[PDB]
């Protein structure tokens, strides 16, 4: 009645599609824009520090604000993209206030 | 929590650096390139 | 494959007659003269069996000669001792040769003392054990740190001699290989 | 449920594994098919050593061929363990395993469960051995008729062998199964029948010895070869060095004492002849007539064998634990093992010795005895296949006419006792029957089952297998009404029925017997097995 | 016994072709294998419900809470979840409302379905109970209703309508964008006494036009559109002319040039120079005509050209491309002209009217505004969405899109009446399908009493995301139906539901009946079709 | 990187849903193997050989799966055979269940694993209640009733048809080891196998089967009264536990050497004939030289025999484990030997031991298979092994418990009318109790063909009118009461399944993670 020896159950999803349950990714999505805070920390103020990013394509990029700063760096996380969307929305809107 | 951690693209060539041992290299490689052309 | 083959090879002349009743007469026979006749060997190359203190003018004459045996490559190992009373090791190494030339007695165990070895050796580097084989030396090994030292046991040594091609590794005489009574009736009776 | 507990495996069932059993029993039964019957073709087995044995048993065909499927296995077991301990019905058990489960799968199929089907395999059994009650035949052995052995013998061995080879060695096994029956009637095959192989002129020069032959013979040359009066003496002693437990060295201290000391070697030795000497002193007379011959079981020192060639003594040496158990009963004596109390009484008596040699071995030949309880078939070969052919037909012949004796019955054969089965079966009333339900067609199918085995004789020789059982048919529907009691059989030579009461077919009751229970216990475990897997730590 | 025979039907279909047919356990296999799906759509519902982000191949994210949208992205090798799939897509093409709730029922129909074929019952009679079932479910349904519309016309009737469907999308914004979705549909319909016969209405009409930046209580109506665009010429006037007729030509402003290619031939030097004049008195032969009429505006879908565009910026005519041919009659629409890809010249019944057009930057990006005061509408308008973050706005088009596709789900029918909402009609229905099993005896009433029992999810699922005990306000709902008042009983979502008791007039919790039957159909279909197979036959990749 | 670990952590809801999944998948593959109509099953092992076999005991055994949940799942059936020896399939089929029926309210009520587990320990007490009432008392010396009682587990085995020597088989067998409380050991009841022959003529013989003969001829193969004596050193030169070492001098010391190796073996046999035996039983080898002078007195020498067979001696001919030969007296001596006796087999020899039959120790006995093939004996030995253990609970409680599902389907009627008036947070739990107890009949009547629908239906109306013994027919799937079908099973099977089954569930419920690939 079978076509062959055996039969190997199917997955759902497919093949490499990363998927979790629980309190544990909505806490490595909130670590993960704690990690991107981090960077722009000390900028904040004036007395603050500049950050120097250098791209795949070896062109030097210095910036304060961190409108260019998060467009440089290509963010594959979904979480980490929601700051990267509202200080490119701050910097059309208004233009200030990026960092904070 | 999984064993990648990924954020950005490429991690393993971009390093960072950072804190008082960061800006020293900076200086004394100023020092390197000046000490060329003092003479 | 290896079933068939356990039968004869993990059984000597004193485990093979317990297949007496199973297998075949002519099977077993036929290897029972084969391992008689093996164990008849050891017995005509066991020449020695007690340390054998010499001079410095028979180092020559036991132990390079020696390790040349019928020169039929009769190869002989001659395992020597550069004793010296003052460090600890030596008198370890000491009791290993005395309680390993009463097992194996094929093997020429060798003492002398390392004053009169080498020409001003070096006291720190004793005990030194030397090992010839058809005049050649197989093994310089140094001072026991890589046989544990000071807390060298008899399982040590008899694991030494498997790694220079002194001792087969399936031998029955080594510990690691001779099981005791207690071990093999425990086994029987869970089997 | 078994892949994502195991991540591999396989995994057959409820299709597949009844598929399987049925497909795997249709392939091994068209190998041993061809070989049933006397007509079948011969089969050899080579491996990669490029050695070559030619039988046509089955159990060596199974038992030296690797086989991977799970159902094969246990037929191969089935058909080795019925032919191990009985010597006869091995391709008997495989076509009935073979044919039932073909049989019952039709039906399978047609949708009745295993478990009722086989339920009637299980109660029509009990009819075919209340069926062997009535079937089989008394048979008196006070009358030692030596013809009604004569045609046991040609049963098994027309079927391995041809008609040149059958004539030859069938009054071997008859001349050594004559001696077997005495008062006491119990039977003795492995220690009294004995096989040894010899290359020599051809397998047409195989003749019966009354006593017991062995493999070696005298080592000097001065020694003597023949001998006309030989009394055996039997002595499990070892004559040469021994070790002694620890014992180590004989300290010597000068020149003359070593050699004094090596000189107690011969002591312990010369201790042992000295016995043998006061016992020939007893026996001394008729010294160059008579003679005295010494078999050991363990190994002579060479030193010794001077001793006994100086006497004229012949000396045997590392004899077997079968033939020490042999000479007893072939001479007539007794046994004996320390040489500190001896007799003229446990020394036996033969009447010719003598030794033949050819290249580099030599054979010791012992015969002429005066009351032989024993005695050997010494068969000749020209290849080793040879042997092994003449092998298992010694080996299978010996163990069928053996069972003859034992009991006091014998079924006949050539197909009469599965066509009487057949008409039992499908003409008995079934109220009279414990079975109801759809137990109608469990008789039916191992009813018909058994009728595939007698075509397959015919398969062999050509003829139509559905046709020659037309007559047979039209025989026993008037046989019953004519008030005669005959059974019929199947000659392959014409194409007709034949009666094996007047030409000699026969077969022994036990194989039969074992055969049906074996198969009809494998065939059914079979069928109620309805999943097939593999899984295990490797 | 260490290699198998390898199953000798081998020789039949290739190795790629895999079978999970019964009897071995394909439905055990598959009722199970989906219930992690089943938990996806079943967390992402309520009001409290969790969006979830689905990345695809190519990269471009999305964060929606629905389960059209996700399944649509999701690629899924198992073929029986993949029925669940399409299922969903039809109720968002047909009606627009109800794709959680399918993906829901449909699913645990086949999880409480599992009592049954353990049991041993047949699977034909499971497909015979719930067909009858359905039946019975679709009949009484039209007993429970209390919500007879037949305005449909003014604002505020809408609050028992577009409120409930934006409050399960986002709960936080509720009158912000019902204000937005309510005002556009008033702009959309006519201002007539009785507008009957089945008004057109499509969901076309309404647009979305996502702009970056700004807060959500900032966003405002347009009646018009709101194009991405940088206008060319000049500044408007913006007070000045009053009303403005825009033509609107799908060929571009250019000398009528042939579809099969031609080139310029001169014979002599004479043509060569009067071809420089040529060019421009042919166009202002053309040109002069459209400025007469006072064509204050023009739009041509193809590229327009230099020499075109020169003439009219002298007079002050507005020129817009709009390359696109779906978004181009939509503006059409706005003025209420015709598409004329003839040039010919301005009529005044084909020519529309636009009160005013004016440009500014709302998000950073200068765009164009064709909003119009006291002008005549039909089928047009806008929402101009204001977000922080562009995935945001994206459920947002399609919460609007959901929202105005059950206007069209309730103008196209002759009704589409409300029902009480927030678990109310659900545990009657287990009420009435709890009576209708013991009136028809048979084997089939087994089938009849779990179907009953797999409509219990839609309550507890608002309390599970509630973080309340679901065996504390789920069997205390059931003591205040026991007896009008006991209809109006649903499930509090609150700080203060320990009670569990909250009136649906009090916030006005209403659901479609068009939208429920619809979903109820394809849902059992949907396990109808999951139940009767029994074979899976797979292909290699 | 940290710690290794978090490859892929499965947490939360769906963890113990793939424990669900993989405990139910244990029992779907012995569903078919329960009921009178049960298929049997051929595993592979990858060392060559083959188990062919219906019980779940030895079907697990051979199974490997990896993974953590269901490998709890496999040691239930070593608890079951290790306990009593029968009803191993019943416990893995019920957990499955058990396990299954909680998990709806696990997924979607949310009740957490505790408070299942505090319903389950009411249920269990509850359990042994009914089951406890449930249960009839019987006679023990009733042998009547105790063949038609033996033979409840052989019917559902394939040696069905020989049930009247079955239970006649095993009676015998088990009182023989049966102790005059009433303890009872299956290691001395031999398990040694002969190929082929036919099931009617294999009986029980009091006594021992060696597969060994005699080694010299001379020996007696026929002796009327047979005089035992059990050794334990070998008959050869004892060499000694220190090296002799002995310094030879003169030439009239090696030969004294080798004599003195004759004269101690005729010591330590001159010593035997003292009391003069007819059968020596050594348990290492025998030498050539003594066996001569053994047979001079008429004594009998054999092979090496395992001690696991002469302790079997001891009890049967009534000796003692004697290796000092000195101290052998008259006293310790076998007697009371009823036969001697070999017989001619292909395979190997055989020597029979007979016992005269005419309180003190137990007596052994060697049970005679005469099977088909290798595996047909395998078969066979084991439904004597579940044979046997149904004689052994009889004795230990007198109490019996219906059989056909009666007694779980009782449990399942009492802890369902019992659930309404346990009215709160537990009656969730509690009454998924009888949902997974009125499945052991259910597979029954699948096996059977028939529909469980209506026959569980019938079953339930009938059982709290008609009786409590109403259970359902395997062979022809009809409701027939089990005081007229006349098939009864020991109540202390009924005891470890509900038990070990309930006492599963609680540890597994309480699983919340799973990590794999930590060390060794
Ligand atoms: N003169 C000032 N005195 C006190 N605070 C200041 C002054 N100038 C800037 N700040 C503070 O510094 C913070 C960061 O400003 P900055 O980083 O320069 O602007 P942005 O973040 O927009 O690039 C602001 O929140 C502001 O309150
Ligand atoms: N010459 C013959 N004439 C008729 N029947 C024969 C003859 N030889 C053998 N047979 C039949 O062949 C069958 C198989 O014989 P045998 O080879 O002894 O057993 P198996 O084939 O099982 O090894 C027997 O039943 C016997 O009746
Ligand atoms: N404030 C509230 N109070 C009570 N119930 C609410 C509230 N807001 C939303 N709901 C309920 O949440 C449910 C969400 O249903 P939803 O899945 O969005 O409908 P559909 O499946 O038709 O798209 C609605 O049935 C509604 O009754
Ligand atoms: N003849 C029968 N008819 C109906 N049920 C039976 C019958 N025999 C056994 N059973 C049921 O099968 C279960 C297991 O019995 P058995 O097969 O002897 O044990 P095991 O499961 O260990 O093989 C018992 O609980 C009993 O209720
Ligand atoms: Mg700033
Ligand atoms: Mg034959
Ligand atoms: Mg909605
Ligand atoms: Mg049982």
């Amino acid at each position: 009645m079978n076509f062959g020896s055996q039969t190997p159950t199917i997955v759902v999803l497919k093949e490499g599609t990363d998927a979790s349950q629980g309190k544990g990714q909505i806490i490595s999505n909130i670590n993960a824009c704690v990690a991107v805070q981090e960077a722009l920390k000390p900028t904040l103020g004036p007395l603050g520090s500049d950050i120097l990013i250098v791209t795949s394509n070896q062109k030097t990029t210095i910036s304060n604000d961190g409108a260019t700063i998060l467009k440089l760096l290509d963010v594959v996380h979904p979480a980490a993209k929601t700051l990267v969307d509202i200080s490119r929305a701050q910097d059309a809107e208004v233009g200030d206030g990026t960092t904070s | 929590m999984g064993r990648p951690f990924i954020i950005v693209k490429d991690q393993g060539n971009k390093k960072r650096q950072h804190g008082l041992e960061a800006k020293k290299s900076h200086i004394l490689a100023a020092r390197s390139v000046a000490s060329i052309i003092k003479t | 494959a290896k079933q068939h083959e356990n039968r004869l090879e993990d059984k000597d002349l004193s485990d093979l007659e317990e297949l007496e009743d199973d297998e075949d007469e002519d099977f077993l026979e036929a290897y029972k003269i084969k391992r008689l006749n093996e164990i008849r060997k050891l017995q005509e190359r066991s020449k020695f069996g007690e340390v054998f203190h010499i001079n410095k003018p028979e180092y020559n004459k036991e132990v390079t000669l020696a390790s040349q045996g019928k020169k039929d490559d009769g190869g002989v190992y001659v395992f020597v001792h550069l004793s010296l009373q003052s460090k600890l090791q030596s008198r370890i190494l000491s009791h290993l040769f005395q309680s390993a030339a009463c097992k194996f007695r094929e093997i020429k165990f060798v003492e002398i003392p390392a004053n009169r070895a080498i020409e001003n050796y070096p006291e720190s580097n004793c005990p030194t054990l030397i090992v010839y084989y058809r005049g050649e030396v197989i093994k310089n090994m140094i001072t026991l740190l890589e046989l544990g030292g000071n807390n060298s046991k008899m399982e040590d040594f008899e694991d030494f001699m498997v790694k220079v091609g002194a001792v087969a590794e399936g031998d029955n005489r080594l510990i690691m290989n001779r099981d005791d009574e207690e071990s093999r009736e425990e086994r029987k009776l869970h089997y | 449920s078994l892949q994502l507990l195991n991540p591999k495996a396989e995994s057959l069932r409820r299709d597949a594994a009844l598929k399987v059993n049925v497909t795997s029993a249709e392939g091994l039964q068209s190998v041993l098919e061809t070989n049933l019957g006397p007509k079948g073709t011969l089969k050899m087995l080579v491996d990669g050593a490029g050695n070559i044995k030619l039988t046509k048993d089955g159990k060596v065909l199974l038992t030296e061929m690797q086989i991977q499927s799970p159902t094969a296995v246990l037929i191969a077991r089935a058909a080795a363990a019925q032919d191990e301990i009985t010597g006869d019905g091995t391709t008997t058990v495989v076509c009935l395993v073979g044919e039932l489960l073909r049989q019952a799968h039709r039906f399978i199929q047609e949708g009745v469960h295993p478990r009722i089907i086989t339920d009637g395999f299980e109660i029509a059994r009990k009819e075919s051995m209340k069926f062997l009650d009535e079937f089989k035949i008394s048979k008196t052995n006070l009358s030692n008729d030596r013809e009604f052995l004569l045609q046991v013998a040609r049963s098994s061995l027309l079927t391995k062998v041809d008609a040149d080879l059958t004539e030859v060695l069938t009054p071997i096994v008859t001349d050594a199964v004559l001696s077997v029956y005495d008062a006491q009637a119990d039977n003795l095959d492995l220690h009294m029948v004995e096989i040894m192989q010899m290359q020599h002129l051809s397998p047409k020069d195989t003749t019966f010895i009354k006593g017991l032959v062995l493999d070696h013979g005298g080592r000097h040359p001065d020694m003597p070869t023949r001998v006309k009066n030989a009394y055996v003496l039997i002595l499990n002693v070892s004559l040469e060095y021994e070790k002694t437990e620890v014992n180590s060295g004989f300290f010597y201290s000068s020149a003359d004492q070593r050699d004094k000391l090596a000189a107690s070697e011969r002591k312990f030795v010369d201790a042992k002849l000295k016995k043998i000497i006061d016992l020939k002193n007893e026996v001394c007379g008729m010294d160059p007539d008579k003679g005295f011959v010494i078999i050991n079981q363990k190994g002579i020192d060479p030193m010794s064998l001077d001793v006994f060639a100086k006497h004229n003594i012949l000396a045997l040496r590392r004899a077997k634990r079968r033939n020490m158990e042999r000479l007893q009963l072939v001479t007539g004596g007794e046994a004996q093992n320390s040489v500190e109390d001896l007799s003229p009484q446990i020394l036996g008596f033969s009447g010719l010795v003598y030794q033949e040699t050819i290249g580099e071995e030599k054979f010791t030949y012992v015969t002429e005895n005066t009351d032989p309880k024993s005695c050997t078939i010494l068969i000749k070969g020209s290849t080793h296949y040879a042997l092994a052919q003449t092998k298992d037909a010694v080996r299978d012949g010996l163990r069928a006419v053996a069972n003859v004796l034992k009991d006091k019955n014998i079924i006949p054969g050539a197909g009469a006792f599965y066509i009487a089965l057949s008409r039992y079966l499908r003409s008995a009333n079934m109220n009279k029957l414990g079975a109801k339900g759809k137990t109608k067609t469990g008789i039916e199918a191992f009813a018909e089952a058994l009728l595939v085995i007698p075509k397959t004789l015919v398969k062999n020789s050509g003829f139509d297998p559905l046709d020659v059982l037309a007559m047979v048919e039209d025989e026993l529907d008037d046989a019953q009404d004519s008030d005669e009691t005959r059974y019929v059989g199947v000659d392959l030579n014409i194409g007709d029925s034949c009666d094996p009461t007047i030409e000699g077919i026969w077969d022994s009751y036990r194989v039969l017997r074992n055969a049906i229970t074996g198969a009809t216990g494998i065939a059914s475990n079979l069928l109620l097995c309805d999943e097939l897997l593999r899984a295990g730590r490797s | 016994s260490l290699r198998l025979p390898q199953n000798p039907n081998a020789g039949l279909f290739k190795q790629g072709y895999n079978s999970y047919s019964n009897a071995d356990g394909q439905i055990i296999k598959s009722i199970a294998a989906i219930r992690e799906l089943h938990q996806m759509c079943l967390t992402s519902m309520g009001p409290c419900g969790r969006n979830k982000i689905i990345v695809n191949h190519l990269g471009k994210i999305i964060i929606t809470n629905d389960a059209a949208t996700m399944l649509r992205e999701l690629d899924i090798v198992h073929p029986a979840v993949k029925v669940l799939v399409m299922a969903t897509e039809q109720q968002k093409i047909d009606m627009g409302d109800g794709t959680n709730l399918v993906m829901i029922l449909a699913g645990e129909l086949l999880n409480v379905s599992e009592k049954l074929i353990s049991m041993g019952l047949s699977a034909v009679e499971i497909i015979q109970g719930y067909n009858m079932a359905r039946k019975f479910t679709l009949k009484e349904l039209d007993e429970m209703v209390v919500g007879e519309i037949t305005d449909k016309n003014d604002k505020n009737e809408l609050l028992k309508m577009i409120k409930p469907v934006i409050s399960s999308k986002k709960y936080g914004s509720e009158d912000i964008l019902s204000e937005l979705v309510s005002e556009a549909v008033s702009h959309v319909l006519p201002v007539a006494q009785q507008a009957g016969e089945i008004p057109y209405f499509n969901v076309d009409s309404i647009r979305v036009v996502k702009i970056m930046g700004g807060s959500l209580s900032n966003s405002t109506v347009i009646k018009g559109m709101v194009f991405n665009r940088e206008p060319e010429g000049h500044v408007k006037s913006l007070s000045e002319d009053k009303k403005h007729k825009v033509a609107v030509f799908t060929c571009p402003l250019d000398i009528a040039n042939t579809e099969t290619k031609g080139t310029v031939l001169l014979h002599n030097a004479q043509e060569m120079l009067d071809f420089s004049k040529g060019e421009e008195k042919q166009i202002d032969a053309m040109m002069k005509e459209i400025a007469d009429m006072g064509v204050e505006c023009i739009v041509a879908g193809a590229g327009v050209g230099e020499l075109a565009l020169h003439y009219l910026n002298r007079y002050g005519i507005l020129v817009l491309k709009v390359p696109s041919k779906f978004e181009l009659r939509r503006l059409c629409r706005v003025c209420g002209a015709t598409p004329l890809p003839r040039l010919g010249a301005p009529t005044p019944e084909e020519l529309g009217l636009v009160e005013t057009v004016k440009t500014m930057e709302i998000g950073g990006d200068r765009v164009t505004v064709f909003k119009q005061e006291q002008g005549e509408i039909s089928r047009t308008s806008t929402i101009i969405l204001r977000g922080a973050t562009q995935n945001n706005l994206d459920d947002i088009e399609r919460a609007i899109d959901d929202g105005v596709a059950a206007v069209k789900g309730l103008m196209k029918p002759s009704g589409g009446k409300l029902l009480p909402g927030a678990g109310a009609t659900e545990i009657e229905l287990i009420s009435r399908i709890t009576k209708y099993g013991e009136r028809t005896p048979g084997l089939l009433q087994l089938a009849i009493k779990q179907f009953a029992v797999a409509f219990e999810v839609v309550p507890r699922t608002l309390a599970e995301t509630a973080g309340l005990d679901v065996n504390e306000v789920l069997p205390n709902l059931y003591a205040a139906h026991n007896v009008t008042d006991h209809l109006y009983k649903g499930v509090d979502i609150d700080g203060e539901s320990d009670e569990g008791v909250k009136d649906i007039r009090e916030e006005n919790i209403y659901d479609m009946l068009a939208t429920k039957k619809f979903a109820i159909n394809v849902a059992t279909e949907a396990a109808t079709t999951v139940l009767s197979i029994d074979q899976i036959i797979m292909a290699k990749k | 990187v940290f710690m290794n670990a978090s490859q892929e952590r499965t947490t939360g809801r769906q963890a113990q849903i793939s424990n669900i999944t993989a405990a139910k998948a244990v029992a779907d593959v012995i569903r078919t193997c329960l009921g009178p109509k049960a298929m049997l099953k051929m595993l592979l092992d990858p060392m060559g050989g083959l188990v062919l076999t219906n019980d779940g005991h030895a079907i697990l055994r051979e199974i490997d799966v990896a993974h953590p949940a269901a490998k709890s799942m496999l040691e239930l059936s070593r608890t079951q055979d290790e306990e009593v020896g029968d009803g191993t399939t019943t416990v893995i089929i019920l957990a499955g269940e058990i396990l299954a029926q909680c998990a709806p309210y696990l997924i979607e009520k949310n009740i957490h694993p505790v408070i299942i587990i505090q319903a389950l320990k009411k249920a269990l007490t509850d359990a042994l209640e009914v089951i406890k009432q449930v249960s009839k008392p019987v006679d023990v010396e009733n042998d009547a009733a105790m063949k038609k009682l033996i033979q409840a587990s052989i019917g559902t085995k394939y040696v069905i048809h020989w049930s009247e020597k079955m239970c006649e088989l095993a009676l015998d067998a088990v009182k023989t080891v049966r102790k005059d409380f009433e303890i009872d050991i299956k290691r001395y009841v031999r398990v040694e196998k002969i190929p082929g022959g036919d099931v009617l003529d294999s009986r029980v013989l009091k006594g021992v089967l060696l597969n060994k003969d005699v080694v010299h001829p001379k020996m007696s193969r026929h002796i009327e009264n047979p005089r035992v004596v059990l050794l334990d050193c070998p008959l050869e030169y004892k060499k000694g536990e220190s090296q002799t070492n002995i310094e030879i001098e003169k030439e009239e010391d090696w030969n004294r050497i080798l004599q003195i190796e004759e004269e101690q073996v005729q010591l330590m046999c001159e010593q035997i004939l003292a009391v003069r035996p007819t059968l020596v039983i050594t348990e290492k080898g025998v030498s050539d030289l003594a066996q001569h002078y053994l047979l001079k007195g008429g004594c009998s020498v054999l092979r090496r025999v395992k001690k696991s067979d002469n302790n079997r001696i001891a009890r049967v001919t009534g000796a003692t484990i004697v290796n000092r030969v000195e101290d052998l007296k008259e006293s310790d001596v076998g007697t009371n030997c009823g036969l001697f006796k070999v017989e001619m087999i292909g395979d190997e020899y055989f020597s029979f031991l007979d016992n005269c039959k005419e309180s003190g120790l137990q007596k052994a006995c060697t049970i005679m298979l005469r099977g088909g093939s290798k595996d047909i004996l395998n078969e066979i030995d084991r439904n004597l092994q579940d044979a046997m253990a149904v004689a052994r609970n009889v004795m230990l409680s007198p109490s019996l418990s219906p059989g056909g599902g009666a007694t779980e389907m009782a449990v399942s009627v009492k802890l369902a009318e019992k659930a309404k008036q346990l009215e709160g947070i537990q009656q969730w739990p509690y009454q998924a109790v009888a949902d997974a107890m009125e499945c052991i009949p259910r597979t029954l009547i699948q096996n059977a063909g028939g529909d469980p629908i209506r026959l569980l239906s019938q079953l339930r109306a009938k059982h709290a009118q008609g009786n409590f013994t109403t259970g359902i027919d395997g062979d022809k799937g009809k409701i027939v009461d089990m005081v007229s079908y006349g098939i009864w099973e020991p109540e202390v099977i009924k005891q470890q399944s509900v038990k070990t089954a309930i006492e599963s569930a609680c540890l597994l419920l309480r699983v919340d993670d799973i990590v794999s690939g930590v060390r060794k």
